[PDB]
């Protein structure tokens, strides 16, 4: 067809960043380091 | 040297210090920024009143008792009478703003209790009447006083059940939203940096609240024996990267 | 024309078939995408965020106290809480992990269980957090519990323990619906030493419990959930 | 030490009236209160736990209310099995002291 | 992809399993952080939990009833079900609504499948071969008042003709005014004391009007029309706390008074299994 | 079925130790605490003490020097042993168990009287 709405599903994005939801902190916190000095 | 507990936040002529912080949240890892031209549709040159509005405004303190249910504020509604930011909000048709939110509650090493401090984008409240009943304008726009979740239901007002987040979703699942805890053992301050979150580039600021701040006791306040059974909670909010478009006469809202 | 034979399933409407279809709005130009924060690409991102477990579901009404695990001062060796690990059921059914998991039939991988202590800063407790892998009962006396996967948690300036429940299964996938063959085992917490409160403090202190998934977590075979339901269609 | 103060010591009403025992504590209990009834020559029976939740085999007449330091057992439209003793007990921070007691005798 | 790394005994000052959830971050603690692990591989890409797949299957979103009968002397053709129209929403049926309301903003093209089924409950003697018109009616287009008036000729409205018994199929692009649809809207259309909360035109997807094209038979025919929606090219933003309570209304987060407890009560104490 | 059964001597002399045994059934003493409560005839319930599920005890603030609670996990028996009984110790003594951290499943009780 002529329209982008007509096409089928996009597929998997493989971006997959959970860090914006799981580590949304300003200062980087390393795993194993003390969380607060 | 570098300590995660000791923080300084300076915006405008206002400064906040804390010596018992827990590493500020930047919501969705996105620092607030100005609207770029590629996302803009409004053709007006925007006003950016930088140091006069991007500064900390302190709201009235609440009193956290042992039977407190929690408190909710709406943004930008909680700042609608705050200085020049409140004046620009009613004189402009359009406006966008990020926020630095700073919730403050100190106690002793003998006190226990935990506050959830959460920012909820598009926190559409439920009515207590059920069905298809609306919540009236004056209840979703309370100003600096916010909504006390231990207060009684009113006609046209929201439901105030803290277990259902005033919207029919459970309290324990608010942690998908950007949040911090104020656990009195650990920290006395929560800091959350909110970018502008909306489906439009800029928006009306008086008919729409972009985000809501909820401060919810989870672990109830336990004071040592003989001590005062209450703690004060103070909310301080700084707008940031604030733009205003469409200057006209001052809007008249129900108040 | 070119000759054609028509196959079985012709004219069917399969609700998961992903095919092209004609646009009812030719030459339509949708609104420009603007940048919005917090874009979700995949649900495996957001089940790694920990949400609270209503582990104290001993009340006849939903309340904030259902999320509070009580600790008591003069208690040695005893149990703090226990739960089975049917993550589409029980205490986990209303959590964010449990609600996304109920959209799928199969799950695999490791779970992330966190406890946050909320007592006074001048209080001390050592607890032991035990995962009992399946094939045995839920443990009864802390000696039974520490024979499995466990953690001794010293409560101090860092207030949160993270007990990963590691994927301990012979079969590669488990059912999200509670099923005895694919039971995940048991979780329990025990006083390792005891809770010691400071002077002029009294009563109970509370634990907050958290559940999320590790990044090895797998989830497949999408299905309807029973959590939401209706009897009639909704209106304006 | 936490002491429970229960009021009143005696209530006299008919079957169908509504009584309300009142429980007050010297300190905050955080709803860690139980209500017991006790017949004459009888063990006490748990009726309300966590100051609001009805126990097993308890009818919907009994309603536990109250929080903090003030707690209330309310019996709506008394039936014939409701007469006898009623005791507070807090279960926050040993000792688990009782209230004084409240009698229901027939008007 | 490595699912778990090999890891042996630790005796160390780096303690990954102690953290502070006051920060609002959940640390990515692995099983190799607290037990000894072997090497395993994922063999798993996570494709079925993509938001394109999770929101991308056809869900029934509306059931409506229209009738083929004699229309002579009927005052209100809408009330007599000679036609019916539906403001298109994805919140009337609650299995799809709970999935969409995991997110705050959602942008997608729509794919509609419309199934029409007939029945004759009272004394028919044959097969009624019927055609349904389904007309996409945008805001401001003239709405039908009669089943056979001037509005159905569809000179600018897209409409679709299909037989009763088989189905219709078309796609509609993302037609939101904003960059995404609002699943949730904490606001009002304007600054006013009485105006409605939450319901916004920022999730308006159009409207469909349905009628039976045939005139009428001797008997009555009831046509059930089932609209199925499939989202595609899906983009979603701001994950939310999932719906726990029953819905009461389209476009509102209201839950009913005196609801049953959603959290299950144990058959025991907190120490039970 | 869960049952706690009190068993006492029912007649004790003053300046002589009382010893009441609580035979329990249907549960383990390693999993549930046991509460002791007395009631003098006419007056109200008084909390005596509690031995918790793994051996720790709490008592009356007023009777702490005068009472001691122990248990035997093998015999399923909880012991209440009070020494130096004055005349105020005449009561019906009850057993309970831990339930949601509270006390219930109260047995029939043994009546204890002390006199010359």
């Amino acid at each position: 067809y002529k329209d982008a709405a007509s096409t089928s599903s996009a597929g998997q994005s493989l971006s997959m960043d959970p860090s914006k939801f799981t580590e949304p902190v300003k200062d980087l916190m390393l795993k194993g380091a003390p969380a607060l000095n | 040297g570098y300590s995660d507990r000791v923080q300084q936040i300076t915006l405008g002529n206002s400064t906040i210090t804390t010596q018992e912080a827990a590493n500020a949240v930047v919501c969705y890892a996105e620092w607030p920024e100005y609207l770029p031209d590629v996302d803009a549709s409004d053709v007006n040159k925007t006003s950016k009143p930088d140091t006069s509005v991007c500064r900390f405004y302190t709201l009235d303190s609440k009193t956290w008792t042992t039977g407190s249910k929690g408190w909710c504020w709406k943004l930008p509604d909680a700042l609608k009478d705050m200085g020049v930011f409140g004046q620009n909000m009613f004189f402009h048709s359009l406006g966008r703003s990020g926020y630095t939110v700073h919730v403050q509650c100190n106690a002793t090493k003998f006190h226990s209790g935990c506050l959830l401090v959460v920012v909820i984008p598009e926190h559409q409240l439920a009515s207590h009447e059920g069905g298809n009943v609306s919540v009236k304008y004056t209840f979703t726009h309370p100003g600096e006083r916010g909504i006390d979740l231990s207060s009684a239901n009113e006609v046209g007002g929201p439901v105030k059940d803290v277990i259902y987040n005033m919207n029919g979703t459970l309290l324990g699942n608010l942690l998908i939203f950007p949040h911090q805890f104020i656990n009195l053992r650990t920290n006395n301050t929560a800091t959350i940096v909110i970018p502008y979150i909306n489906s439009v580039p800029i928006d009306s600021m008086t008919r729409h609240n972009n985000v809501s701040l909820m401060v919810i006791p989870i672990a109830p306040l336990t004071v040592p024996t003989g001590a005062t059974p209450s703690l004060p909670i103070t909310v301080t909010i700084a707008p940031m990267c604030t733009e205003f478009s469409g200057i006209r006469s001052k809007s008249i809202v129900p108040q | 024309g070119l000759p054609t034979t028509t196959l079985p399933g012709s004219g069917q409407f399969l609700t998961t078939d992903d095919r092209q279809s004609p646009s009812a709005l030719p030459n339509y130009e949708p609104t420009p995408r603007i940048h919005i924060p917090g874009k979700v690409h995949n649900l495996l991102e957001i089940i790694q965020v920990d949400t609270l477990i209503p582990m104290n579901n001993t009340h006849t009404k939903d309340e904030v106290n259902s999320y509070l695990i009580p600790l008591n001062a003069n208690r040695q060796n005893e149990q703090v809480f226990g739960t089975n690990l049917f993550i589409g059921d029980g205490v986990f059914k209303t959590t964010l992990l449990g609600e996304i998991v109920q959209y799928y039939t199969h799950w695999s991988g490791s779970l992330r269980f966190s406890l946050m202590y909320t007592g006074p800063a001048l209080s001390s407790a050592k607890l032991i957090l035990a995962y009992t892998p399946p094939g045995a009962r839920g443990p009864q006396d802390r000696r039974e519990a520490m024979l499995g996967t466990h953690v001794v948690w010293d409560i101090g300036l860092q207030s949160t323990i993270v007990m990963t429940i590691p994927w301990t299964s012979g079969v590669q996938f488990r059912y999200t619906d509670p099923d005895t063959y694919t039971s995940a085992g048991f979780l329990s917490c025990w006083y390792q030493t005891s809770l010691i409160l400071p002077p002029e403090t009294t009563g109970q202190v509370y634990l907050l419990s958290f559940i999320s998934a590790c990044p090895d977590f797998k989830l497949r075979l999408m299905k309807d959930t029973q959590t939401i339901s209706q009897t009639v269609a909704l209106t304006e | 030490d936490i002491v429970l103060t229960q009021s009143p010591a005696a209530l006299s009403a008919a079957a169908g009236a509504t009584v309300a025992a009142t429980c007050r504590a010297s300190g905050n209990i955080h709803n860690a209160l139980a209500w017991y009834q006790q017949k004459a020559g009888k063990s006490p029976q748990l009726l309300v736990y966590a100051a609001a939740a009805l126990a097993a085999g308890v009818p919907s007449r009994f309603s536990g209310s109250g929080s903090g330091t003030a707690y209330a057992l309310a019996i709506n439209s008394l039936a014939a099995d409701d007469f006898g003793a009623y005791y507070c007990q807090h279960f926050w921070s040993t000792p688990y002291t009782f209230g004084g007691g409240t009698k229901l005798e027939i008007k | 992809t490595v699912a778990s790394i090999s890891s042996g005994p630790k005796h160390t000052q780096k303690v990954p399993i102690l953290t502070a959830n006051e920060t609002g971050a959940t640390m990515p603690v692995l099983p190799s952080d607290s037990i000894e692990t072997r090497t395993t591989y994922m063999h798993f890409n996570g494709s079925e939990t993509d938001v394109e797949c999770f929101l991308g299957r056809a869900a029934c979103v509306h059931v409506t009833e229209i009738q083929n009968k004699d229309a002579t002397g009927i005052d209100n053709h809408r009330e007599a079900k000679l036609f019916n129209d539906w403001k298109i929403n994805l919140s009337s049926l609650v299995q799809l609504r709970k999935k969409l309301e995991l997110f705050t903003y959602v942008r997608f093209d729509s794919e509609y499948t419309i199934l029409a089924t007939a029945s004759q409950p009272d004394s028919a003697n044959y097969s009624s071969n019927l055609v349904v018109q389904a007309m996409y009616v945008p805001p401001g287009a003239p709405n039908p008042k009669e089943w056979d008036d001037y509005t159905w000729q569809s000179a600018s409205n897209p409409s679709v003709f299909f037989k009763v018994g088989d189905t219709s199929r078309f796609s509609v692009p993302y037609v939101g005014l904003a960059s995404a649809y609002n699943c949730f809207y904490d606001g009002y259309s304007h600054d006013d004391a009485e105006t409605q909360y939450g319901i916004t035109v920022l999730n308006h997807m159009g409207s469909m009007a349905f009628r039976i094209v045939n005139e009428h038979d001797e008997h009555k025919t009831l046509v059930k029309i089932r609209v199925y929606h499939r989202a595609k090219h899906v983009e979603a933003w701001i994950p939310r706390a999932p719906r726990a309570l029953p819905y009461t209304s389209i476009g509102r987060t209201n839950y009913p008074k005196n609801t049953e407890p959603v959290i299950k009560k144990r058959k025991g104490d907190i120490k039970s299994y | 079925a869960v049952q706690l059964a009190e068993s006492g001597p029912a007649l004790v002399a003053p300046s002589q130790a009382l010893s009441i045994t609580c035979t329990v059934a249907g549960f383990s003493l390693t999993a549930y605490g046991v509460a002791w409560v007395r009631q003098p005839p006419g007056a109200g319930l008084e909390w005596l003490g509690a031995i918790w599920a793994a051996g720790a005890t709490d008592y009356n603030a007023a009777l702490k020097s005068r009472a001691s609670i122990a248990k035997d996990n093998s015999k399923s028996q909880v012991f209440l042993a009070m020494a130096s009984l004055a005349t105020a110790d005449t009561a019906a003594y009850y057993c309970a168990r831990e339930w949601d951290a509270y006390g219930d499943y109260w047995g029939q009780g043994t009546t204890v009287t002390v006199s010359a």
